[PDB]
């Protein structure tokens, strides 16, 4: 079936530039109009730009016109989004999307998305503090002061699945913070070991903190 | 520009109940209205195209109606695999525009929280900081209240709250509460306590430790 795969999302300082791209597969690309749609948690979905099949006509909304340049390669089946004069309000997840029409229309297919963050903050690996207690016990793990998202938190490399709660991040001092809890039988601890592994790809960092009785 | 207006914003219905979503355009757009479904972490999925054309592979308990400016999306028997966010989209005039969405929560039995409080770790202290955490898991509804009071007092500055989406298993919510405050202001104040207010209990559900 149809397949769209974005790539390119990264951290960028305000007023910066970046180029997003889409790998179109499973359908005759040269026949449909393509487009970008972004999504912010505070303002939902938002059409960012569109381009026609032969790429001769392009349409952007006003809050983007000038800064954004959409384009394509029908020979290579790739869609592109050039961005400049980047702003904090441009921070969102961008979706590669297909129109069912030769020009524009609704959206039948959507890629998996790529995230764009616009900030002055510098990449920082997170600090990981084990959270232990002073029928079944509940342990924690605090991932504090990192940037930017995401951080992948697993327990025992994934061995523990049931009763795991990872709560969304929160910007507090201009750095994210998140925590995760896990519930295990009172017998399986501190007999069996328990560890939260926190991987932060942005800084190629990955820590493994073992929880132990204080 | 055509202004699509969605409603209701949210809507906590319970299994089988009828789900009605409406969208109004500030201008006549004919039958150029489309609807989308989007579950947590995932792109939007197509469900109804132009002319109220139900999508192939889409269940038959999903229907669309309208022409002009007033449009209505309908889920008949809401199955617990419908709990997502939905969005309408006008499409007869650039710039394309979506509704602000309608989120759906599963209306389900009440559930009291499992509170858990953790004192700050030595490692963090060593770094010159202190963070007391308090987990509150598997409850319902989300509408809960967490109060913190340092040494029998009442502090509420320098606290973070995170809420997990409604569990896809027991449809319950969970939230964590972090209290950050330099090691100094920490170890020399005595009773750190976490207090909650959920409609499952009549009195304040507490949880605390002493340094
Ligand atoms: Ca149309």
């Amino acid at each position: 079936e149809v397949q769209l795969v974005e790539s390119g999302g990264d951290l960028v300082k305000p007023g910066g530039s970046l180029k997003l791209s889409c790998a179109a597969s499973g359908f005759t690309f040269s026949s449909y109009g393509m487009s970008w749609v972004r999504q912010t948690p505070d303002k939902g979905l938002e059409w960012v730009a569109t381009i026609s099949s032969g790429g001769s006509y392009t349409y952007y909304p006003d809050n983007v016109k000038g800064r954004f340049t959409i384009s394509r390669d029908n020979a290579k089946n790739t869609l592109y989004l050039q961005m400049s004069s980047l702003k904090s309000e441009d921070t969102a997840m961008y979706y590669c999307a297909r129109h069912e029409d030769g020009n524009w229309n609704y959206f039948d297919y959507w890629g998996q998305g790529t995230t764009l963050t616009v900030s002055s903050a510098k990449t920082t690996p997170p600090s990981v503090y084990p959270l232990a207690p002073g029928s079944m016990v509940t342990l924690g793990c605090l991932v504090k002061g990192y940037f930017p998202e995401p951080v992948t938190v697993t327990w025992n490399s994934g061995s523990l699945s049931s009763g795991v709660h990872t709560f969304p991040a929160v910007l507090q001092s201009d750095l994210y913070t998140l925590s995760s809890s896990v519930t295990v039988p009172s017998s399986t601890w501190p007999s069996e070991t328990v560890t939260c592994n926190v991987a932060h790809p942005a800084s190629s960092t990955k820590v493994d903190k073992k929880i132990v009785p204080r | 520009e055509t202004t699509v207006t969605q409603s209701p914003a949210s809507l906590s219905v319970a299994i089988g109940e009828k789900v009605t979503i409406r969208c109004i355009t500030s201008t006549d757009i004919d039958d150029d209205m489309n609807w989308y479904q989007q579950k947590p972490g995932e792109p939007p999925k197509f469900f109804i195209s132009e002319g109220n054309t139900l999508r192939p592979g889409v269940p038959s308990r999903f229907s669309s109606s309208g022409y002009g400016t007033d449009f209505v999306f309908t889920i008949e028997n809401m199955l617990s695999e419908d709990v997502a966010d939905y969005y309408c989209l006008q499409s007869d005039t650039l710039p394309l525009t979506f509704g602000s969405g309608t989120k759906l929560e599963i209306k389900r039995a009440d559930a009291a929280p499992t509170v858990s409080i953790f004192p700050p770790s030595s490692e963090q202290l060593t770094s010159g900081g202190a963070s007391v955490v308090c987990f509150l898991n598997n409850f319902y509804p989300k509408d809960i209240n967490v109060k913190w009071k340092i040494d029998g007092s009442e502090r509420q500055n320098g606290v973070l709250n995170s809420w997990t989406d409604q569990d896809s298993k027991d449809s319950t919510y969970s939230m964590s509460s972090t209290l950050t405050l330099t090691k100094d202001e920490y170890e020399r104040h005595n009773s750190y306590t976490c207090e909650a207010t959920h409609k499952t209990s009549t009195s304040p559900i507490v949880k605390s430790f002493n340094r």
